[PDB]
């Protein structure tokens, strides 16, 4: 019960100054993972050809 | 009896803030969760070519 209280800190400094530019730096990383889901879309797939591929992950 | 009292110790530092500073983190927590979310969206899609 003491353990779930503090995970809710930890991201934080304690400095109020501090904790109101994560806040906005977390609002610009929202917007931009908002952008980055736009281009993506259209210069879809082109090229390459071919065989028996094994490989991955 | 040892893992309790180091716990206590921190959280009472961020007590001594004040509510301001509570109300915060209870912000922030709000923001950080919806990001989470966004990348997981993102994962799922790009699986789906041969």
């Amino acid at each position: 019960a003491a353990k779930e209280k503090l995970n809710s800190y930890l991201d934080l400094a304690p400095n109020p100054s501090l904790v109101k530019v994560k806040i906005e730096e977390a609002k610009r990383e929202l917007k931009a993972t908002e952008v980055e889901l736009t281009t993506k879309v259209n210069m879809m797939e082109f090229v390459v050809p071919e065989p028996s591929k094994r490989r991955l992950k | 009896k040892q893992e309790l009292s180091t716990s206590r110790q921190i959280l009472s530092s961020y007590e001594f803030l004040g509510p301001e500073f509570e109300g915060l983190v209870q912000e922030y927590t709000r923001l950080k969760d919806k990001i989470k979310d966004n990348r997981w969206m993102l994962q799922e899609l790009s699986k789906s070519l041969p």
